[PDB]
DNA sequence: TCGTGCTGAGTGATATCTGCTTTGGGTGGGTGGGTGGGTTGAGGCAAT
DNA sequence: GCAGATATCACTCAGCACGA
């Protein structure tokens, strides 16, 4: 009875594989709350559960090979204590154990419960564990010889990743003579080929030749990360560790973006020159990744259609989004529409109508502008906080350049392409020139750049709201001139706006005394930001409202009446639609009433103010 | 056979100019000479070669001029959408390159 | 009924042999060195 | 002096037919 042992140690891979087995079947995670002296926070429903059998359950119905490992999880339970250092020494034994009693689990889990789910699905399928949270994360400058082969946590940024590069398993050869086909296994990337053909009639030596196109592949891919900023002791070039990341991990993480990512500490020599055994003394370093991590339930759906019976839904949003501003409400509100959106349109027989709302915040210096600006770049998903005289025509919209790498033509994304189907946001528009501001004619008006230089004759999409602001040509606004003089900016630009409001900080000794008394407390509830952020995006994915006749008998009379009373183009029609559009979305309704048009009109008259 | 009878049909109409012009661009409103120089600049005219070898130009140039906000580039639009041949380019965007041999 | 000496056949280890550069390019460097060589031109973009 | 691709020679083994 020959006993298997883990190389160089004495742990024996049996006694691994049923304490795994063990855990995976009798774990509930109540002990987990045990553990990190939780005790008082343990319910009856999940905590009294068998985790990991739900866990795999979920799995068959879903059709996946995948199981998520938390290694607090082992140390939680009692006959796993020691199988944790095993798998922080050991992770490549301890992993390849794991994944095959997570698949004999499931076989046997098949079997007994007498299910007529087909055995041949899960047979043929690999089954992969990716544990993760299995200790301190180490930084990127503190790993030493002595952590070579052991399981590291790690987080950076990511700065570039190679294209998938097909990695061989399972050889094919085929015999020249007989036409006999054998397939091979690969053992530490070597082919372990034949000598002479298998079969006994044909014995002729060195007559196998590789099938190249009838061998099994897997997924390859290189990506190179760079520590965070942070990290950096004295401000230096940060430095960088490769990461490799096979099968369902390829094409998980993008480049720019940061990730805590789990794995082994691999050491691999390097060849001297190519037609030689000679390797170099220094080994390369790189990570074996098995886990990465990017850093709605009915219940919530529950809990949102809650909030739109409230009455006072308006306010409660609009006081939300900005809690700090004080006596901002119409602002707040003008704001918030934005972020809603208005309706899509797909329209053949023409072109597409899209529902973005282009908002323009010009007024008195001190009042709170950047700080909104800041607070709705927070909010919003995806957007650039681009200023005045920092960005250029050619930033903003894209910029044609080369790849090194691959050596052919290719154009980066500007500050606007980048905030497709965001909000753009301007600090100071006044203090650009005018050959820039160019650029966004186009942006508000079709939502698409179209470039033809150098060889690049494309169009890039740019289906994004633009916030700006802007101050007075004088230290103050000056009410007795016109809005044309105070403001700068062309006319017709002030028209393109949606919405153009105005804010000025007059003087009074009540104004002046709870403004004082609202900023000095720094030394009416408001919704959580984690709430309003999904409330937002339900709103803009789910509900798409549907104008009504009664809208139109009197968004007709709106407009005529707006042009009547002398500036009022038809855009300033369209603005009505898309606001009252935007409106009703905030209520969750798929029709726009009397009541929505009639406040974006409110909203409209009294953001100019009326004087 | 049937495609040419629809043609023949539709040249035999005694309105159809006034049909083609008011078909062109249909989601503008009411715009009757753009719609005409449009339709006339896609129809185009005879190019020929004189005796010489110097050739006279058959093709026809239209600009529309106008204030902001008004229904300029949807003409535009519509053309790149419906003409075999097209392309469309933006003054900013565009350079001495790319709108010519580079 | 059977045992053994002679033979052709085929690997294993070992003998000579060629080669020991190689290469255009800056994530191959300049403590590898110029007797191993590298000699644009248009177009785009920031600064102003 | 050193690694790799290549071809050379020598030694030993399983079959065969005959004689015991
Ligand atoms: N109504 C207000 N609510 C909260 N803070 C205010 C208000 N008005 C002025 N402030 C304060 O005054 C400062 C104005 O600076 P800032 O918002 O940068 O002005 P701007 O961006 O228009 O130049 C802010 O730091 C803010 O704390
Ligand atoms: N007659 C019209 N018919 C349909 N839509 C119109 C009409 N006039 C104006 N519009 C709408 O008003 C918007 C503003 O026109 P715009 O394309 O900005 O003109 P410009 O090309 O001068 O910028 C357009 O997107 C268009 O949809
Ligand atoms: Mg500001
Ligand atoms: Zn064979």
């Amino acid at each position: 009875e020959p006993l298997r042992i883990i190389w160089g140690t004495n742990v024996s891979i049996q006694e691994c594989t049923t304490n795994f087995r063990n855990f995976l079947m009798s774990f509930k995670y109540k002990f987990r709350k045990i553990l990190d002296e939780r005790e008082e926070f343990i319910n009856n429903t999940t905590d009294e559960e068998l985790y990991y059998i739900k866990q795999l359950n979920e799995m068959r119905e879903l059709g996946t090979s995948n199981l998520n490992l938390d290694a607090r999880n082992l140390l939680a339970y009692k006959q796993t204590e020691d199988l944790y250092h095993q798998l922080l020494n050991y992770p490549q034994e301890v992993i390849s154990i794991m994944d095959q009693t997570i698949k004999d689990c499931m076989v046997s889990l098949i079997v007994d419960n007498n299910l007529d789910y087909d055995l041949d699905e899960i047979e043929t399928k690999f089954y992969k564990v990716r544990p993760y949270n299995v200790g301190s994360c180490k930084g990127m400058r503190e790993l030493n010889p002595n952590d070579i082969d052991k399981l590291i946590n790690l987080k950076g940024l990511v700065l570039r990743s190679t294209p998938v590069i097909p990695d061989m398993k399972v050889a094919f050869f085929k015999c020249n003579v007989c036409d006999h086909t054998m397939a091979v296994e690969i053992d530490r990337g070597v082919i372990q080929e034949p000598a002479r053909c298998e079969r006994i009639d044909c014995n002729e030596p060195n007559s196998m030749s590789l099938i190249h196109n009838r061998c099994s592949f897997a997924d390859k891919q290189v990506i190179k990360l760079q520590e965070t900023p942070d990290f950096v002791p004295d401000g230096q070039t940060p430095h960088s560790i490769s990461l490799c990341v096979y099968d369902e991990l390829v094409d998980s993480c993008r480049a720019g973006d940061r990730i805590e990512v789990t794995g082994t500490f691999r050491s691999i020599p390097i060849r001297a020159n190519s037609r030689q055994r000679v390797l170099k003394s220094l080994y390369k370093t790189y990570v074996d990744v098995v886990h990465v991590k990017k850093v709605i339930t009915d219940q919530d759906l529950a809990k949102i259609r809650e909030v739109a019976a409230r009455e006072d839904l308006y306010s409660l949003l609009a006081r939300s989004i900005a809690p700090s501003i004080y006596e901002l409400e119409d602002v707040k509100k003008g704001i918030l529409l934005q972020l809603f959106g208005g309706t899509n349109k797909t329209f053949t027989k023409g072109g597409r109508y899209r529902g973005d709302i282009n908002i323009l915040l010009c007024g008195d210096p001190s009042t709170s502008k950047s700080q909104i600006l800041q607070y709705v770049h927070k909010i919003t998903p995806r957007g650039v906080y681009t200023s005045g005289k920092g960005s250029s025509a050619v930033g903003l919209t894209a910029y044609i350049t080369r790849d090194v790498d691959t050596k052919q033509l290719v154009l980066e994304s500007g500050a606007l392409v980048l905030s497709d189907g965001g909000v753009c946001c301007i600090d100071e528009f006044d203090k650009m020139s005018d050959s820039t501001r160019s650029v966004l004619h186009e942006v508000m008006e079709q939502q698409t750049i179209s470039i033809a230089k150098a060889g690049i004759i494309t169009t890039l999409n740019a289906r994004s709201s633009i916030l700006a602001s802007a101050n007075p040509i004088g230290s103050r606004y000056n009410p007795n001139l016109p809005v044309t003089e105070n403001i700068d900016l062309p006319p017709p630009l002030l028209s393109r706006f949606d919405l153009v409001y105005l804010v000025l900080d007059k003087v009074d000794e009540k104004n002046d005394r709870e403004l004082a008394k609202h900023l000095t407390n720094l030394y009416d509830d408001v919704l959580p930001v984690e709430f309003l952020t999904m409330y937002i995006s339900y709103a803009k994915e789910h509900i798409h409202p549907i104008i009504t006749e009664a809208a139109k008998t009197e968004l007709v009379r709106a407009y005529v009446g707006m042009r009547k009373m002398g500036t009022a183009t038809t855009r300033q029609l369209e603005s009505m639609i898309r606001l009252a559009e935007a409106h009703a979305k905030m209520k969750l309704k798929n029709v726009v009433e009397l009541e929505d048009v009639q406040e974006a009109v409110r909203l409209i008259r009294s953001a100019i103010k009326d004087y | 056979s049937d495609e040419i009878n629809e043609l023949k049909e539709m040249v035999k109409d005694e309105h159809i100019y006034d049909k083609l012009v008011r078909s062109i661009a249909p989601a503008v409103f009411g715009h009757e000479a753009v719609k005409k120089g449009i339709l006339l600049q896609m129809l185009g005219g005879v190019h020929k070669s004189t005796v010489e070898g110097i050739k006279l130009r058959g093709d026809i140039n239209i600009c529309v001029v106008g204030d902001p906000s008004t229904s300029k580039s949807q003409f535009l639009k519509y053309v790149v959408g419906f003409a075999p041949r097209s392309v469309y380019t933006s003054g900013k965007a565009s350079s001495a390159a790319g709108l010519t041999a580079a």
